[PDB]
C-alpha cells in the first residue's frame, strides 16, 4: 500500500492558479496568497478556483470571502472529474456505510478541526468498553 | 490463351511430357518473349528437375503467357528441331 | 482511386485473377512504394496462384491513382500484354477542387456545397490554422455560432482544400449527423457508424448492445484501421451525447453552444 | 442528361397527368452511343409509387439486395432507413462507378430524402416540387 | 541501424536484390563479425541468387550501424561500384514522452493527463519502486 | 547493366556461345576488372567445363558485373583478337 | 565447439578458403577422427568440387565435429605441412 | 510387398546403402520391369546424387513395386555380380 492521503504545499497551489489565470507569480494579486491557505491542499478545490477565475478575471474578493464562510455549495463547475462540487464526493463516500453505523458517525461531528482526541472520551460517548469502540473507529 | 488452346495443351499432356526436349528450348522461348529468365530458372527446378518435370511445368505455365502462347510455342518447337512434336500439336489446333 | 480506374478493375477482375502470377507484380509495387510488406504477406498466405491474384486485386481496389498506375506498369513490364490492354483505358491521371477532392470526400464525409454561395475566406483560413495546430494528437476544434448563422456549410468548405487534406489528413475524412437525440437514437448512430467504418468486415458481424463497447470498437478501429483521419460531428446538443464519441481522436464539431466541450479531456479551441 | 459528364446530379421530367411520360424516359436511355460512352456502369430502375415508411424500407432492402450479385457484403437486413442509405452510397461509389439510377413515379419529399447520396438520378413524375430537399445541380 | 541508413537500404532494395551474389558478401560480413553462420545458412537455403540476396537484405535491415558499414565495404571491395554508390549517402556514423509512450498507451489504457498539472515527483517515484 | 545491354546479350546468345574463345579472354577480363579470379575459376568449371559451357556462364554472369560491363566486354574481345565477335556485338548496340 | 572457436573460424574464412590445401589433409583428419569417410566424400563434392569449395565446406562442417575440433584441426594442418596456415590460426586462438 | 519383405529391407538398410552398386543395376531392374525409366531418372537424382543417396531411394521406392519386388531385386543383384549382397538378403528372407 502507498498512502496518497497527503495534500499539496503552497508552491504547487500557486503554480496551478498561475497556469489557470495566465500570469507569473509577481503579477498575481495579493489575495492569491490568502485564498490558497483556506483551500487546504486538495487539488480539487484549487482546480475549482483556478477554473472559475478563468472566466471572471475579477471575482477575487468574492471567492476570498465566500470560501471563508466555509460554505462550499456556492462553488460549482463541470470538468473531467465526475462530480460537480466538493460536497458531492464526500456525500458519496458517506452513503456506502452500513445502516448500523451511520448514526455512530454523525456523533463524531463534535470534534474541533485540529483537536486530537484520546479514545476514552468516545467510550464515554457511546457508553461501551474500550476495544469495542476502537474497532469501529478502525 | 483461349479455352481451345488450353484444352489442346491438356489433351496432349502425355505426349508433351514424354517427348519435349527442354534444354535446347529455352533460347527459343526467350527469343519470342514467352518467358522471363527467372521464370525459366523456376521451371528448371520444378519437382525433381528431370526433363519430364521441367516439361510438365513448362506446359502448365505456358497457359498463362498470352493469347498467342500456343502458336508461338509451336514455332519454338520448330526452331529447335522438334518438328514431330510441333506437327502433333498443329494438326490438332487445326483439327 | 478514381471511379473510372476502379470500375475498369472491377470489370476485368476475373481475367486478372486467372492469369496474374503475383510474385512478378508485388515486387515492382513494393519497389514503387505502393504495396506494403504486410499486404504482400497476406497475399503470399493464399495457397493458389489465382487466390493470391484475387487477394492482391482486393487490396489494389482500395488504393490510389498512383497505385493503379504502379500495377499497370508492372503488368506491362512483365509481359502481360493482354491484361495491360484491358486496363489501359482505365488509367487515371497522376501527379482547389481536384481529383483528390472528389476522390476522398465522396465517402459521405461532406454534403455538397450549395448551388449559390459567396466565398468567405477570412474565417475559413482561421479554421485551417487552428485545425493545423494539431500535427496530430487527440484534439478538439469547435465552432459555435448564432442561431441560423452560416455555419455547417462553412465547415464543409473548410476541409475543401487539397493541400490541407493531403498533407495533414491522409487518413480519410468522416462525417456524422447527430442532431437532437436520445439514448436509443444515439446508440443507433453508433452501430451505424462503426458499421460504416469497416468495409472489409475485418471484425465479426454482430451488434454491440451497450454504448461502451461501441465506444471501444470505435477507438480500436480509428487507431488501427484509420490512422490520422478527421472525424467530424454535426450539430451536437448535449454533454453526455458527446461523452460516448470520445476516445483519443481528432474532432471538428459545429454547433450552437460553447459549453458541451465541457466533459472531454485534452486540448481545446 | 449529357450535361453531366458525371458528378452527382439530377434530371427531372414532370408532366400532365396521364401524359406519355414513363415510356418516354424508357426510350431515352435506348441509344447505344449514349449508354456506351456516358454510362458504362450499367443502368438501374426502381418502381417507387405511392408508399409509406414500411414499404419504402422494403424497396430499400430489395434494392441493395439487387445491387450486389456476388454477396461481397454479408447477408443481413438493415433495419433503419439510414444504414440502407449508407450501403447504397458505398456500393454505388465502389461497386458501380458511373452508372445511372432511375426512379419511377416519386410522390413525396421525404420519400426522396432516403435515396439521396452522391449519385446520378433521372426521375419521372407528376410534380416539380419534390426535387425540393436535395442538394446539388438540378434540371 | 539509424533510420537514414535503413531507409537508404529500403529505397534501393530492388537493385540490390537483383545484382548481389551473396557468396562474395557473406564471407566478408562473417569475417567482420556482423553476420552469423546461422543467418548464412538461412541465406544459402534460398534456391536462386536473387532469393539469397533478398534474404540477406532482410537480415541486414534489422542490424546495427556497423553492419551496414560492413555490408557497404564488402560491396565496394567486391567491385559492386554502382551498388555501393547507391548506399553511400546512407552510411551511418560508427564507433519522458516518446514514440513508445503514445504507441502503447493509446490503447485506451490511459486517460490523457489534464491541461494543467503540477508535477508531483516524490510520490510517483515511490509507486514506481513498489 | 541496363535492360538494353542485357537484352543484347540474350539476343546474341547463340552466336556468343558458338564462337567465344575463353581461354585467351581471362587476362583481358581481369585487366578491366570485370571479374574476380575466383569468379573466373567458377565460370571455368560451369557445367561440363567445355568451351561452350564456360562461354555461356560467362555471358550470363556478365549481366551482373556493372553498368559498363558490356562495352568493357567488347573491348576485351577486341584485345584478344575476337574482332568478328566484337563487331557483331557493337553493330547491335548501335543498332 | 565453443563460440570463440566458431567465431575464429568465421573471422579466418577468407584466409582458410584462399590457402587451405585439402587433398593432402584427409588422411590427417581421419587419423584424428575429425570426420567419417563418407563425410569426406560429401565435402569433396561440395559446390563445384574446386579446392576452394571443398575447403569452405570443410571449415563450415568443422564447427560441428566437437569441443576440440579446432585444436585438432590445427594439428592436422601442422602434420601436412601447412604450418603457415596453422600459425595464422593459433596466433588468433591465443589472441 | 508383404510386411516381412518390407521389414527385411529396413533391417538391411545400412548394408544396402553401404554396399549397393547402382550404375550397373539399372539395366537389370528394367529387364525385370521393376521400375519405369523416368522412375530411374528420379532415383538417380535423389538427394545429392551420390551412390549412397541413389541406393537409399532405390530401396525405399522398391517397397512399392509389387508383391515380388524383393525376390526380383535379389535376382538383379545376382545378374550384376553383387552376389555377396544378394546372399546377405536371401539368407534373411529364408531366416
Ligand atoms: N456560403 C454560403 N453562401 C450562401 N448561403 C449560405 C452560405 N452558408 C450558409 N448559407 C445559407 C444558405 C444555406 O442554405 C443556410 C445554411 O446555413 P448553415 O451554416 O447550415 O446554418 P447551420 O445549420 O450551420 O446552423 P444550425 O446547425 O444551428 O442550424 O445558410
Ligand atoms: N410512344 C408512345 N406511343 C404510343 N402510346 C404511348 C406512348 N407513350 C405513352 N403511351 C401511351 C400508351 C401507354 O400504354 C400509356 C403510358 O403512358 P405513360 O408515359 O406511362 O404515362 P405515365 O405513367 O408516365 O404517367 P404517370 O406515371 O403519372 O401515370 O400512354
Amino acid at each position: 500500500v502507498v498512502p496518497v492521503e497527503s495534500s499539496l504545499g503552497k508552491e504547487k497551489g500557486l503554480e496551478i492558479l498561475s497556469l489557470f489565470v495566465n500570469m507569473k507569480k509577481a503579477d498575481l494579486p495579493e489575495q492569491a496568497h490568502s485564498i490558497i491557505k483556506e483551500c487546504k491542499g486538495s487539488p480539487l478545490v484549487v482546480s475549482l478556483i483556478g477554473a472559475l477565475l478563468r472566466d471572471f478575471p475579477n471575482r477575487w474578493e468574492y471567492y476570498l470571502k465566500q470560501l471563508q464562510n466555509k460554505q462550499f455549495k456556492r462553488i460549482r463547475k463541470s470538468s473531467s472529474y465526475d462530480y460537480e462540487a466538493l460536497d458531492e464526493a464526500m456525500s458519496i463516500s458517506v452513503e456506502m456505510l452500513r445502516e448500523d453505523i451511520k448514526d455512530y458517525y454523525t456523533d463524531l461531528s463534535i470534534l474541533q478541526k485540529d483537536v486530537k482526541v484520546p479514545t476514552k472520551v468516545l467510550c464515554i460517548l457511546w457508553d461501551m468498553e474500550t476495544e469495542e469502540v476502537e474497532d469501529i473507529l478502525q | 490463351m483461349d479455352e481451345a488452346d488450353r484444352r489442346l495443351l491438356r489433351r496432349c499432356r502425355l505426349r508433351l511430357v514424354e517427348e519435349l526436349q527442354v534444354d535446347q528450348l529455352w533460347d527459343a522461348l526467350l527469343s519470342r518473349e514467352l518467358f522471363r529468365p527467372h521464370m525459366i530458372e523456376d521451371i528448371q527446378r520444378a519437382g525433381s528437375g528431370s526433363r519430364r518435370d521441367q516439361a510438365r511445368q513448362l506446359i502448365i505455365d505456358l497457359e498463362t503467357r498470352g493469347s498467342q502462347a500456343l502458336p508461338l510455342f509451336i514455332s519454338c518447337l520448330e526452331d529447335t528441331g522438334q518438328d514431330m512434336l510441333a506437327s502433333f500439336l498443329r494438326t490438332n489446333r487445326q483439327a | 482511386m478514381d471511379a473510372k480506374a476502379r470500375n475498369c478493375l472491377l470489370q476485368h477482375r476475373e481475367a486478372l485473377e486467372k492469369d496474374i502470377k503475383t510474385s512478378y507484380i508485388m515486387d515492382h509495387m513494393i519497389s514503387d512504394g505502393f504495396l506494403t510488406i504486410s499486404e504482400e504477406e497476406k497475399v503470399r498466405n493464399e495457397p493458389t496462384q489465382q487466390q493470391r491474384a484475387a487477394m492482391l486485386i482486393k487490396m489494389i481496389l482500395k488504393k490510389d491513382n498512383d497505385s493503379y498506375v504502379s500495377f499497370y506498369n508492372a503488368l506491362l513490364h512483365e509481359g502481360y500484354k493482354d491484361l495491360a490492354a484491358l486496363l489501359h483505358d482505365g488509367i487515371p491521371v497522376v501527379s482547389g477542387i481536384t481529383s483528390y477532392v472528389r476522390t476522398v470526400l465522396c465517402e459521405g464525409g461532406v454534403p455538397q456545397r450549395p448551388v449559390v454561395f459567396v466565398t468567405r475566406k477570412k474565417l475559413v483560413n482561421a479554421i485551417q490554422q487552428k485545425l493545423s495546430k494539431l500535427k496530430g494528437e487527440p484534439g478538439w476544434v469547435t465552432i459555435h455560432g448564432m442561431a441560423g448563422c452560416g455555419k455547417s456549410v462553412l465547415a464543409a468548405e473548410a476541409v475543401r482544400d487539397h493541400s490541407l487534406l493531403e498533407g495533414c489528413f491522409p487518413g480519410g475524412v468522416h462525417w456524422v449527423s447527430v442532431g437532437k437525440q436520445d439514448k436509443s437514437g444515439l446508440l443507433m448512430k453508433l452501430q451505424n457508424l462503426c458499421t460504416r467504418l469497416d468495409q472489409d468486415e475485418s471484425f465479426s458481424q454482430r451488434l454491440p448492445l451497450n454504448i461502451e463497447e461501441a465506444k471501444d470498437r470505435l477507438r480500436i478501429l480509428m487507431l488501427r484501421k484509420h490512422p490520422r483521419s478527421l472525424l467530424i460531428l454535426d450539430d451536437v446538443w448535449d454533454s453526455w451525447v458527446l461523452k460516448a464519441f470520445d476516445s483519443q481522436c481528432q474532432i471538428l464539431l459545429t454547433t450552437r453552444d460553447k459549453s458541451v466541450t465541457d466533459s472531454v479531456m485534452g486540448p481545446k479551441y
